[PDB]
């Protein structure tokens, strides 16, 4: 019956930036975790706290699916208990995390000759993020001891900076689309189960 | 927040924008180099202007962070790279003059023509031309005419431009807190702040002198051999107790003695090892050569080559209507883009050049994780040394027999080992006194120890004393003979070759010792040895992060350049030359002159 919409998440024409990662709530539907495998290279398919083989045996109340596009060498930063730039200012996961992380290459789609400057990521931030939190505010970062007054200059920087994907860059700098699947059990009947 | 905390943020921002701008510039330059068109020149000018500008603005901004308030010795190096202005310290009226002088002094060199005697219509240019006569002719008069024509009608035009160049750059030198332009050049080798690894600027002169004092006897014996075999070819023009005329050394300036094998070969009945016909008789191509080079590098222990190297890289001459340069170069465009441009052919020289550039690419790949300003060799002599040791190890008969080019029945005789060693010595040992003399002359001219009216007089007496080369005609204080070389007329350093030559054999001996090789050092192959690969990679990984003394110690075991491995390389040749020179005179006297 009723088949959860995983092919609006794994097949959309445009993904979101890292700092504005889309989250989609999935509930009240039967989910088969088998059309997911009908991709190909799955550069990373790590699962934390859940058996991938026994996946079509457990029931959950909510399933969350996040979508963003990062660089190739930053995929290792999406994992519980990692430090860096993406996992401190853009997207951080709790240590007691249950779910799976999926990534694959998207060079033929999200890369153009001249520069695909539509993907951004935050590089300056006063303090680290709490798990599953986003910040979409663009105010000048005060790295000095003087007020900034909202103008970029000395000791004042714009917090966001583009990727600029070109089709000749190397594997570590090529675009990668990442979808994170989250699960939880709440004080409600588990309305999400496999077939 | 402290001044050290503010510096790191600025460095991060600088790195992010610098990578992108540098990639754009490099891609435009590559597109022009593989495709000559005016539109490509226009592309290559805009990117260069944007980069140079950017860099100027960042250098101006990076001077509000005081140096004596940063204590990590990693931020300190990047700020030292950004903060140097060098040429902008001079006022606007002299900065334009310096650029005009450099451009005109380069144009006079490139656009050069020695019109021959009698017939005035015929005239000859360097590059194709006044280089073929000096490399292939066998007449004394023809060579003397070419030598003197080039010295007289290209050098006098450059004298009263170097005379202003010297002062106009000494002013810039003491405008950046130095003592002369020579110290500015030598400042690359300077290391400060790391206990047990300091290297002052003035120690380089002492080190060079002490290494040359050990090199000297082998050069003397080689010189005596060449003098005998050369006086044999020219009936009576060379004295047997004197120096060598400068116009008959094989090239225009005498930089390399490699164009003397046909006259100084030890055993002329035994041919050398050339496998070109074997490669042709097996249907070889460019892809096979590069896969053999990659196979060798993987056998050593280093990684394979990226798919980009095999997709976006031109290995053969395009031909047809596309016109492109054919100078073998190794490109590191950044962001994981590594390419090689080389117009390769089926020839053993191309086989070795492939290994040379392949080693360049590997060394570039090694330090890709370092910050942007630290992505270069430890000093100016490590990169080419790493490139050269690969070609040294890939030309041995054992390696050729392993890959099938040379038949197993081939037997190594001692009459061919001496020929190979002499051919190698005519290129490596010959250039060292030339390089040392030129650097010492330039250092004294810049410092002020050579008055303005004693330039050529000091130059030729040093040429006689150190190199054993005498001019055929007398030169007054009007010629500018040293300006006759690309590197003097276009503001490049010249000691890098000395340092690279002395570093490559240290590296080779260390790697061969790690590979448990037994026998002479010149018959060593580092193939199939992972220990040598690991020992090398330990230094290739560092980049400019650590002082070059530490990088050298990681591989060799010493903190300074040493000239004993090179002598160990040429021991059989030294014994043979001592045996052959038992009836002649070793050494030269600085009194005999062909013009009397
Ligand atoms: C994505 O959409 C295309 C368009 O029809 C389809 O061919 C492909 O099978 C889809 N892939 C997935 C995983 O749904
Ligand atoms: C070289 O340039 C010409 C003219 O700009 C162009 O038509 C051609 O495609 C270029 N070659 C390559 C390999 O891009
Ligand atoms: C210098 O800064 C780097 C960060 O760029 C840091 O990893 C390193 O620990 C610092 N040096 C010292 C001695 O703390
Ligand atoms: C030039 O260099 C000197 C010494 O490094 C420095 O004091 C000066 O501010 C620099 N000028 C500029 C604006 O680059
Ligand atoms: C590439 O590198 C891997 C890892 O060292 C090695 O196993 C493989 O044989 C190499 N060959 C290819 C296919 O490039
Ligand atoms: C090779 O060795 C033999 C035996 O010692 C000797 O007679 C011969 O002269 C040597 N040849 C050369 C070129 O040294
Ligand atoms: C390196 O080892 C391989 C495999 O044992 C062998 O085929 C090859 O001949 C060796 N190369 C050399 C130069 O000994
Ligand atoms: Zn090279």
């Amino acid at each position: 019956t009723n088949l959860c919409p995983f092919d609006e998440v794994f097949n959309a024409t445009r993904f979101a930036s890292v700092y504005a990662w889309n989250r989609k709530r999935i509930s009240n539907c039967v989910a088969d975790y088998s059309v997911l495998y009908n991709f190909a290279p799955f550069f990373a398919f790590k699962c934390y706290g859940v058996s991938p083989t026994k996946l079509n045996d457990l029931c959950f109340t909510n399933v969350y699916a996040d979508s963003f596009v990062i660089r190739g060498n930053e995929v290792s930063q999406i994992a519980p208990g990692q430090t860096g730039n993406i996992a401190d200012y853009n997207y951080k996961l709790p240590d007691d995390f249950t779910g799976c992380v999926i990534a694959w290459n998207s060079n033929k789609l999200d890369s153009k000759v001249g520069g695909n400057y539509n993907y951004l990521y935050r590089l300056f931030r006063k303090s680290n993020l709490k798990p599953f939190e986003r910040d979409i505010s663009t105010e000048i970062y005060q790295a000095g001891n003087k007020p900034c007054n909202g103008v970029a200059g000395f000791n004042c920087y714009f917090p966001l900076r583009s990727y600029g994907f070109r089709p000749t860059y190397g594997v570590g700098h090529q675009p990668y689309r990442v979808v994170v699947l989250s699960f939880e059990l709440l004080h409600a009947p588990a309305t999400v189960c496999g077939p | 927040s402290t001044i050290e905390e503010q510096a790191k943020t600025f460095l991060d921002k600088f790195n992010h924008e610098a990578e992108d701008l540098f990639y754009q510039s490099s891609l435009a330059s590559w597109n022009y180099n593989t495709n000559i068109t005016e539109e490509n020149v226009q592309n290559m000018n805009n990117a260069g202007d944007k980069w140079s500008a950017f860099l100027k603005e960042q250098s101006t901004l990076a001077q509000m962070y005081p140096l004596q308030e940063i204590q990590n010795l990693t931020v300190k190096l990047q700020l030292q790279a950004l903060q140097q202005n060098g040429s902008s310290v001079l006022s606007e009226d002299k900065s334009k003059r310096l650029n005009t002088i450099l451009n005109t002094m380069s144009t006079i060199y490139s656009t050069g023509k020695v019109c021959n005697p009698d017939n005035p219509q015929e005239c000859l240019l360097l590059e194709p031309g006044l280089n073929e006569i000096m490399a292939n002719s066998l007449d004394y008069n023809e060579r003397l005419w070419a030598w003197e024509s080039w010295r007289s009608e290209v050098g006098k035009q450059l004298r009263p431009l170097y005379e202003e160049y010297v002062v106009l750059k000494n002013e810039m030198a003491r405008a950046n807190h130095y003592e002369d332009y020579g110290d500015y050049w030598r400042g690359d080798y300077e290391v400060n702040g790391v206990d047990g690894y300091d290297y002052s600027r003035g120690q380089l002169i002492e080190d060079v002198e002490h290494t040359f004092e050990e090199i000297k006897p082998l050069y003397e014996h080689l010189h005596a051999y060449v003098r005998a075999k050369l006086m044999n070819a020219y009936p009576s023009y060379i004295s047997p107790i004197g120096c060598l005329p400068a116009h008959l050394l094989g090239d225009m300036w005498g930089r390399f003695w490699t164009n003397l094998y046909s006259l100084t070969v030890p055993f002329g009945q035994k041919p050398n090892i050339d496998v070109t016909d074997a490669m042709v008789d097996q249907a070889w191509d460019a892809q096979r050569i590069f896969k053999e080079a990659e196979k060798f590098f993987v056998s050593v222990g280093l990684p394979n080559m990226t798919q980009g190297f095999w997709e976006n890289s031109m290995l053969t001459d395009p031909g047809n209507v596309q016109k492109a340069v054919c100078h073998p170069t190794a490109w590191d465009l950044g962001k994981g883009d590594f390419r090689i441009l080389m117009c390769t052919k089926v020839t053993m020289d191309d086989f070795l050049t492939a290994h040379h550039e392949m080693g360049h690419i590997q060394y570039d790949m090694a330090y890709a994780a370092q910050p942007f300003l630290l992505r270069n060799g430890a000093n100016e002599g490590f990169h080419e040394a790493v490139g050269e040791i690969m070609s040294l190890s890939a030309a041995t008969p054992k390696h050729l027999k392993s890959i099938g080019l040379l038949s197993p029945d081939f037997q190594e005789d001692n009459e061919t080992e001496i020929n190979f060693l002499l051919k190698q010595a005519l290129t490596i040992v010959g250039t060292l006194p030339f390089t040392y003399m030129l650097e010492k002359w330039r250092w004294m001219v810049f410092k002020g120890e050579i008055p303005k009216d004693q330039w050529m007089k000091k130059w030729w007496e040093m040429k006689r004393e150190i190199v054993g080369v005498v001019e055929p005609v007398p030169h007054d204080e009007t010629y500018c003979d040293p300006a006759s070389l690309f590197h003097v007329s276009n503001d490049y350093s010249f000691i890098r070759y000395y340092t690279r030559t002395l570093y490559q054999f240290q590296f080779q001996e260390a790697l061969c010792q790690a590979a448990k090789h037994e026998g002479p050092l010149h018959k060593c192959d580092i193939s199939n040895s992972t220990e040598a690969g690991q020992k090398l990679f330990n230094m290739l990984r560092l980049g400019k992060s650590e002082p070059w003394t530490l990088a050298l110690e990681n591989v060799v075991g010493a903190k300074n350049m040493n000239v004993r491995p090179l002598l160990n390389y040429f021991e059989p040749l030294f014994t043979w030359l001592k045996d052959q020179n038992k009836n002649s005179f070793v050494g030269w006297s600085t009194d005999w002159s062909p013009y009397a």
